[PDB]
């Protein structure tokens, strides 16, 4: 498809504006255009001294849906802030990296709610086998919010 | 499905709420019209009762995901116009970040041809001096992601996203949305694998009405299967 290479330089550009406002649209930008000159940028965006700023790159790059991203965004499943680590989940699933099983199934057990909700539907897309297999095994050693999500799939999914 | 059917062109819109967030009590209620064929949604919502004791923004996504445009390939996962015109129920329950939460129930529907949306909310907790209650947000939206995945134990959809909501001179007040529907009538409804909806929403103001106000631009279009 086609990508307007003004905007895509401008937002790239703007990922470094000293206004938090500016880096954050420039986020969400990048991602609906899915340029992929955007990717590296927004892994080092991922790093951003402000955390809506982090947030927003991380499902700008699910967006994007770059196997070059997976990685920095497993790591960005770490992150302190919550919010930031959710959206990081969503993005995972979207690429649908079978790399990111393990860590998502980590983040079924994670502290706050909404990341291990975000986890549970980015496991749900990704599916398949290597999915269904570690979900087998999770309606038995698992416990608690992330059990009851390993019987819902098996329930759905075959 | 026979849902979509119904959607093929423009079909009028009116929505009512019944609030109450942290005892100030208000009502709100709003007409027009969407385009599902372009995913469109435009329309304008008073609040009835004088003053709103939030800020516009919270309310909008409590204030149709009918008429969220489903690509082709997507057809079979339209739940929300699949289980029309008998309609469906959408129960949320909003939980903002470092601040109060609210509880939603509404009854989405077909009134003889006019999608009818009947809300009736529930607010705690909200801090006094806190950005909902001291009235800190800007007059705008942004572009998120609503994450679908259905419920087969009951019979809908678990829905939930992420809300960003822009302060005046600040950052950003969070807010999760953890939302479920469920339909109305008995009838037979599409459930769908897990994919996203993709928003644009866009806020106005009308110089004419002197009334409390919103007028809305959506642009609700369904992403995530692919063929």
């Amino acid at each position: 498809h086609h990508t307007d290479p003004e905007k895509v330089e401008m937002y790239i550009k703007n990922l470094q504006d000293d206004s938090m406002r500016v880096r954050y649209n420039a986020a969400t930008a990048l991602g609906k255009i899915g340029d992929e000159r955007a990717v590296e940028p927004l892994i080092k965006a991922l790093k951003d001294e402000d955390g809506y700023v982090r947030l927003e790159a991380a499902e700008a790059l699910g967006e994007i849906g770059d196997e070059r991203a997976v990685e920095p965004l497993i790591k960005a499943l770490k992150d302190e802030d919550p919010d930031v680590r959710s959206e990081a989940a969503l993005a995972l699933g979207k690429i649908g990296d079978e790399r990111a099983v393990e860590p998502l199934i980590k983040a079924l057990k994670d502290e706050d709610r909404y990341v291990r909700m975000a986890a549970a539907w980015a496991l749900g897309k990704i599916g398949g086998e290597r999915v269904r297999a570690a979900m087998e095994k999770l309606a038995e050693t698992g416990t608690g919010f992330a059990r009851k999500v390993a019987v819902n799939y098996l329930e759905t999914h075959k | 499905s026979k849902g979509e059917e119904l959607f093929t062109g423009v079909v009028p819109i009116l929505v009512e709420l019944d609030g109450d967030v942290n005892g100030h009590k208000f009502s709100v209620s709003g007409e027009g019209e969407g385009d599902a064929t372009y995913g469109k949604l435009t329309l304008k919502f008073i609040c009835t009762t004088g003053k709103l004791p939030v800020p516009w923004p919270t309310l909008v996504t409590t204030l149709v995901q009918c008429f969220s445009r489903y690509p082709d390939h997507m057809k079979q996962h339209d739940f929300f116009k699949s289980a029309m015109p008998e309609g469906y129920v959408q129960e949320r329950t909003i939980f903002f970040k470092d601040d109060g939460n609210y509880k939603t129930r509404a009854e989405v529907k077909f009134e003889g041809d006019t999608l009818v949306n009947r809300i009736e909310l529930k607010g705690i907790d909200f801090k006094e001096d806190g950005n909902i209650l001291g009235h800190k947000l800007e007059y705008n939206y942004n572009s998120h992601n609503v994450y679908i995945m259905a419920d087969k134990q009951k019979n809908g959809i678990k829905v939930n996203f992420k809300i960003r909501h822009n302060i005046e001179d600040g950052s950003v007040q969070l807010a999760d949305h953890y939302q479920q529907n469920t339909p109305i009538g008995d009838g037979p409804v599409l459930l769908p694998d897990n994919h996203y909806l993709s928003t644009q929403s866009a806020l106005s103001k009308d110089p004419n009405e002197k009334r409390d106000h919103m007028v809305l631009l959506e642009f609700v279009t369904a992403a995530g299967i692919t063929l």
